[PDB]
Formats: C-alpha cells, structure tokens, sequence
DNA sequence: ATCAATATCCACCTGCAGATTCTACCAAAAGTGTATTTGGAAACTGCTCCATCAAAAGGCATGTTCAGCTGAATTCAGCTGAACATGCCTTTTGATGGAGCAGTTTCCAAATACACTTTTGGTAGAATCTGCAGGTGGATATTGAT
DNA sequence: ATCAATATCCACCTGCAGATTCTACCAAAAGTGTATTTGGAAACTGCTCCATCAAAAGGCATGTTCAGCTGAATTCAGCTGAACATGCCTTTTGATGGAGCAGTTTCCAAATACACTTTTGGTAGAATCTGCAGGTGGATATTGAT
C-alpha cells in the first residue's frame, strides 16, 4: 500500500533530461502537483457532467475541463496531447 | 498490452481510471477520459521536468532539487498562474529588490 | 512562547521578502499575526485529527487544512 | 575601523536570504509555539515531525508573502520603511480582514 | 414539463416562524435559494472529502458535524450543530 | 406515513435533502442521519438569516423583505459576513461607510 | 448585423464616477476613467470566456444565466440572485 | 449665486449611491459591451436577458469593491484622490495580478 | 575619480556521507473474455425567448467655465532603526529507551442499498390581494457667505 | 453668530405590478420485505514519538553611535469638482417572426458486472555518487580620505 507517480515521473523525467536525476523532496513534489491538477481537472469534469445532467464524464468533460483550468497556450497543448492519446488509443 | 502502452504515455491510464471511478465524480466514466486525462497529467508533468531541468542546468547541478521546481515555476508566465496558490516546499523565493531600495 | 519566534528571525522573513528598513512595532505587529494564521490552521488540522480518533496530528491533516484555507502546499503527502 | 553605511549590509541579507531556502524561524521555539497554540483545541496531542515540518515551511512562506505585499504597501507611501499600518493594509485588501 | 424544484415552500415557513407579519420578495427568495443551495454544496463537499480522507464509503451524520465545523465560524457553528444532533437524535428516536 | 421532517422536528424537506446528496455523487453511500443533519443546519442558517433581514426589513420601514434587507443582514453580522465573505447579492448595494479622512476637516 | 466596436466608452466617466462613489472614493483623478474601462474589460473577458465555454459545452447557442453563474463561481465571485 | 464648496456634493453622492442599489451602469451601453467581448470569442452567440443581467451585476459588484480597496490605497498615500497607482497596488496585493 | 585598507564575493579543487540508484521479490491491480444494462444521441417538434423594429420622451451624458484646494516639491532636523563588537545561553542533535498508538485482523450486528407498490407533499398556473413606488409638501436641517 | 439657499426628511396618498393563496395532478417520498456490507469492537504489534541527557556552538540579547529617513511646515501651479446650457440616445411599450431550447421516444455503441488470468508496482537490502562544506587566492565592492 502507498503508491505514488515516483516512476512515472521519472520515466518522463529520462525522456526530456536523460542525464538529470531529481531528488526525493523534488519528486514529492511533483506527486503533490499530479495530484492537485488531477483533482482540478477531475473535479471541473464532475461538475461540468453535472450541469449537463450527465452521469458520465468522458474525454468532453475532460477536455473542457481543461480548457477551463490551463491557462492559454498551456491549454493549447494539453488539448493535443490529450486528443493524441486518445486517438491512438481508439486505433490499434 | 496495457492502455497506457496502447495510448502510448508513461503515465498508468488504468490508475488514473480506478482513480476517476473511486474519486465520486460521477456514475459512469468513459474509456478515453482516463487516457485523455493521463495525457494531460503526463504532458505539464514534461513541462516541469523540462524547465526544472533548465534550471539545474543553469546552476551546475544535474539533479533536480526544490528550488529548480520553484525558479522553473515563478519564472514562467503560464505554469506560475496555475499554480498562483501553491506553495512548493524548500523552493524559495525569485531573487528581486524594489528598485527604489537600491543605493545611490 | 510566539516570543520565541524572534527579531532576527522575523528580521530573515522580511529580507526574504525583499524588506529592507524594518519598524520597531513591526516585530510585535508580525508575531500577531503569525499566531492567527497557526490557529487557523491548527484548529482546522486538529478536527480532521479527531476525526480520523487520532491523537496525532499528521502531515495530511495539516496538508489538508492548509488547502482549505487556500494556501495548498507541494511536499508533505500533496 | 571598517563600518558600513546603514542600508548596505540590509541590502546584502536580500540577496542572501531571496537566494537560499533553508527555514529562517528557529525550529525548537517554532514546535514550541505550535504544540501549545494546539493544545487549545485537543488536549495531550501528538505531531508527526512532518506536520510540525509542513505548518513551518508554511507559515514562513506565508508570512514572507505578506511581507513583499507590505514592502509594496510602504514604497506606495513614499517610503523604505515597513510598518505596522502596512502590514494591516496588504491583510486588509487580501481579504484576511 | 417542466417542473423545476425550489426551496422556497421552506423558506417561507421558518420566515413566519421568525417574523409572522413579514413577507419576501421573490428576488429576496432568489438570494434564499442560493444560499441553501451554496451552503448545502459545501457542506456535502467537504464532508465527501472527510468521507475519502478516511477511506470510508459513506457519509454518515458524523461526517456532516464535522464538515459543519470546518466550515462555519464560532457560533453559528456551535448553534448549528446543537440543533442538528438535536434532530438526529430526535429522529433516531423512532 | 409520517414524514422524516417531522420524525426530525424540521421544515426543512429531509428527504429531498437525501435524495440530493445520493444524487450529488458526494460518497458511494450515504446514512439516514446525514441528511436529517444536514436539513437542520440549512433551516438553522437560513432562520439566522431571515430573522436579521427581517429585522432589517422593520428599521427601513417595509414589511417585505428584499435583496437590500439581506445585504445589511449579512455584512453586518459579523460571521455571516464572514460566512458569506466571498459572495455577491445581487440588488443588495453596499454598506453605508465613509472614511473619516473624507469628511469636512 | 451590425459591426460592434469601441463600446468600453459606453461606460462613461459619470457611470464610473458613481461607481466610485459607492465605493465611498471622495476625489477622482483623470486617468481612473482609462483604467477601470481596462480592468472591466478584463474582468468581463474572463467571465465571458468561461461562460461561453459552459455554453459550447452544452451544445448550445445561447449563454444563459448559470453559465454566466457557473463563470463567477470558477472565478472566486459567487454570484447569488439567478441561480434561477 | 449659490455655489457648493468641492467635495461637498461628492459626499452628497457617496451617501446617496450607498445607501441604494440599482444599477449605475447604463443598460444598453452595457449589454452592447458584452455582445462585443462575447463576439470576438466565438460568433453566433444568444443572450438570455438574465445572463447580461447576471454579467452586470457582477461587473458593478466587482467594481464597487476595487475601488474601497484603491481608495484605502490612496488615503494610505494620504492622498484623497484616487489613481491608476492605487487601484494597480490594490489589484496587485488581491493576486489579481502580481 | 582615485588612493588605500577593509571585508565581500567568487572560482577551482577536493573528499565523504547521506542519499540515490540498482537489485531481487510478491500481492493487488490491470488486462481479458462474457453477458448484460442503459445512458443520452438521433430524429421530431412543441413553443418559450431572443433579436429586431418603431417611436416618443426626458433622463442624462457632453463640453465648457472657473477657481478652490489638493498633490507634488522642498527644506529640515529630531530621533528611529542599522551596524556592531560583546558575552552568554537556548537550540542542536544524537543515542537511548520506553511506550503511547496508528495500523491490521476477525468477526458480525446494525445499518444500507434494493426492487416494488402506494401515498402524498410540491410545483405549475389561475384566482385574490396589497405593500409600496412615486408623487407632493411643509418641517428640518445643512451649507457657505457676511 | 446670523441667515438665505438648497438639500433632506417624514408622513400622508392610492392604484397595480408583484406577492399570496387556491387548485390539481404526479413525480417522488414513504412503507415493506430481502440481499449486502460497513466499519466498529477487542487484541496485538512495530513503530514513530516524546523525554532526557549532555554537551558545544553558534545565534541571539544588549548597549553605543550616529547616518539618514520619516514627517512636519510651506508654497503654489493647475487638476478636478461644481454648475450650466444643449440636445442625444438610452428607456419604455408593444409587436413579430422564428431560432433553438426542451420535452418525448426510440434504442444501439459503450459502460458496468463478474470470474479469472497475468503483470506491475510498492517493498526492503545492495552498489555507487552528486554535492555540501571547506580551503585558498584572487579580483570586487565599499567607504574613509588628497
């Protein structure tokens, strides 16, 4: 019991900086951080749903959902990312 | 043969659905929210990584400790609104002095 | 006790806060109001203690509080 | 007999202190302070030491926030020096009162 | 068709009970319904979140008590919760 | 086929109170004291409220109470203000206050 | 229709010169009437943004009052009054 | 002829405006404000009356209590007047935009 | 602006210890294969509400004058707060133990969720009522000039 | 210390735009009889957590000096409030057409429910390392002084 995003993290951590490592404060921190945006983004789509009297949250809510908390051009690209995975997914 | 492979990220899509359903959010959740959603989280997640990792760059550091999370945050426009609320541990402040408080 | 917390130390706070010429009242002024934020807190982190019937006051239970009180913290647990 | 202007060595504890990270309150006073403001609310109460670790880290980057906005508020009045009615303006448009 | 629920019936019973000659105007009933609504959120809201905190399933009255505390200031929240065990334990009394 | 309000002594509905928060996704599942609880804080608070503005009602003269009636109520209670401290009435104007400093030296 | 442009200087200096005055503000300087036009613009911006995207998210084609209530919410100013 | 000193029909107006609450923003001008805003966002968009009333509302609230704070921000300069300064430091202190 | 004498910063190197990184293994997730439910999308369409128009009217927004008095400069000196060398003591910190107690387990009796079947309590309009928004007018200040 | 000049009340009036009730269904509580859990209630550990001890070391509490900053006292150019003349354009009323919310059905692509089958991530030791913390030695930044 206790997981955390530690691996994953650092996974994505050896893709953009292969040579950096990150110390454990540092790593709490970015658990702290995927779990406060996780919550925000979770918690906007459960209210959009519920606005729109819908029992699902689906990748709508969660794209609008980020719309609404990333700023500009931050939302721009989490918009991408997030519709790439997706499209991906459904693919293969 | 796991969706977060299959949607290709890094981060555990899987989790971040037994996340969704367990976090009382809604009755039922579609299959891509929780791809979408770890696309999300995995990409800032880079953003961060990214600029921090500048940061410790900049400073002859190769690991990434609080204050590069912090000088990378502040320091950016977007990334310091969003988290405008947050205080990160052991981070400090950015180095500014009040021009009418310098001498002469 | 707050008298422990002292002008050097407060005389640190403001340097890091870019502040550099101090009042003598503010030393009194700043103790004041470091013991309302705490009690905010304590008080707020101390109920989801007795909830969870504890008798132990956790680093989630203070996480927890700071982010009612809008003043969420990256660290200790979120 | 080396001395330096008033100001000078004010202006050095800035660039010190903005560049390091490390507490600046004492950290036994601050346990102190904290375990008898509690006992106020739960009587004979036990902390982690990352609770007392994370109320520290957050009230001194609180109360250094409070002291930028302050710093403002005195510079707004044509002066170098905070004070008590400064502090009490920044609270007061903050909303903390 | 399109019957849209209020709480308004209620409001305007606990206004005669504190002020029997007194009526509202429906703007000042809009405000009403509102603040029901607003506070019943947060209530239900925080009290989710010590619900999750606790790795507990449901929200009992006990949940409810104590996001009532962490939500509202000195006395209302004294007075608040006396009259809310008060109900509980008068409505458990069968 | 009593109510559950009134096995509570409330007027508040308690079982509409039940069926919002089954509804609200607050908790998988939810007790049959909650909603009894939280019925009675909201006819508490909102008893609190209407007598002020009532009152308030009374001082200005009218017997209806309006938006105005439940501003003057709330930011002059100290904890309803408190409570409400980040809320907008609207139609309810501010509170009458002058700086000294601006009156006739 | 009919092109929409330069209507911040609907909000004339006397409606912004009231506003001060609720705000309890005695003496006006001549450059608060620039300001506030910019900072209404910018609150106004905001608030419009979030609801229009309420609106777009509902599939609809028309901003309603709690879209514009949801906005005020998202933003810190809880609006009471049309919660409809 | 009879002439009120300045500052005197000022307070005249200040106890008037806060002892009301209607709308000190006209209503056309206004409504036209938002339909220009809500436009250059995307095209195509419909009104409810009660959500220009709503954006209003807000608008004036808004304004009403950034201007206490710039006026305390003025006096505090132990000014009377009140400037782009005051109401920059007030928005800077409400996080509105350090 | 230099002259000179403090003290400050500031590299470059360097050596160790606290962390990190790297390994070797197990339950609790996560992925599958089936078998059903069903949420809410698609296809009408009933029908509120919104966008416009027309028009008359007077509440206000505009602009211009004028000069009261406020904000911006200046001067100045008392005295508050910075820089310091001193002397002393509370905070560090580092085992050492004992122990108060979060954390687990193992039941299960009490409390919930269900699936239906009746029973009303509420919500949507008609049907009745009525505060009070404006309108007026003396009674009362409240101001600002002599 | 008076007064005109105006602004501010407060009480009295009266039909109507906006509440109060009065009626009727019917969506949604409430009453029953089962099928799951839920989360305490005792019993027991391994911990983290106080408590001392016990030195030692910075780090703080103190008293001097005096640099220079905050505030008080004066001036005064001209910004911004008060008043007014004009006449525009927001308000108010009502009407229309029809865009596009919303209520209903009809029902598949997609989601929830198991029952298992595999796999991965969280743990508790093992094998290096990034820097901290010092050490010079060298330009710098300061501040007194021709």
């Amino acid at each position: 019991r206790k997981e955390s995003y530690s691996i994953y993290v650092y996974k994505v951590l050896k893709q953009v900086h292969p040579d950096t490592g990150i110390s454990s404060k540092a790593m709490g921190i970015m658990n702290s951080f995927v779990n406060d945006i996780f919550e925000r983004i979770a918690g906007e789509a459960s209210r959009l749903a519920h606005y729109n009297k819908r029992s699902t949250i689906t990748s709508r809510e969660i794209q609008t959902a980020v719309r609404l908390l990333l700023p500009g051009e931050l939302a721009k690209h989490a918009v991408s990312e997030g519709t790439k995975a997706v499209t991906k997914y459904t693919s293969a | 043969k796991t969706r977060s492979s299959r949607a290709g990220l890094q981060f555990p899509v899987g989790r971040v659905h037994r996340l969704l359903r367990k976090g009382n959010y809604s009755e039922r959740v579609g299959a891509g929210a929780p791809v979408y959603l770890a696309a999300v989280l995995e990409y800032l997640t880079a953003e961060i990584l990214e600029l921090a990792g500048n940061a410790a760059r900049d400073n002859k550091k190769t690991r990434i400790i609080p204050r590069h999370l912090q000088l990378a945050i502040r320091n950016d426009e977007e990334l310091n609104k969003l988290l405008g609320r947050v205080t990160i541990a052991q981070g400090g402040v950015l180095p500014n002095i009040q021009a009418v408080l310098l001498p002469k | 006790n707050i008298q422990g917390i002292t002008k050097p130390a407060i005389r640190r706070l403001a340097r890091r806060g870019g502040v550099k010429r101090i009042s003598g009242l503010i030393y009194e002024e700043t103790r004041g109001v470091l013991k309302v934020f705490l009690e905010n807190v304590i008080r707020d982190a101390v109920t989801y203690t007795e909830h969870a019937k504890r008798k132990t006051v956790t680093a989630m239970d203070v996480v927890y509080a700071l982010k009612r009180q809008g003043r969420t913290l990256y660290g200790f647990g979120g | 007999p080396h001395r330096y202007r008033p100001g000078t060595v004010a202006l050095r504890e800035i660039r010190r202190y903005q560049k390091s990270t490390e507490l600046l309150i004492r950290k036994l006073p601050f346990q102190r302070l904290v375990r008898e403001i509690a006992q106020d609310f739960k009587t004979d109460l036990r902390f982690q030491s990352a609770a007392i670790g994370a109320l520290q880290e957050a009230s001194e980057a609180y109360l250094v926030g409070l002291f930028e906005d302050t710093n403002l508020c005195a510079i707004h009045a044509k002066r170098v020096t905070i004070m008590p009615k400064d502090i009490q303006l920044a609270r007061r448009i903050r909303g903390e009162r």
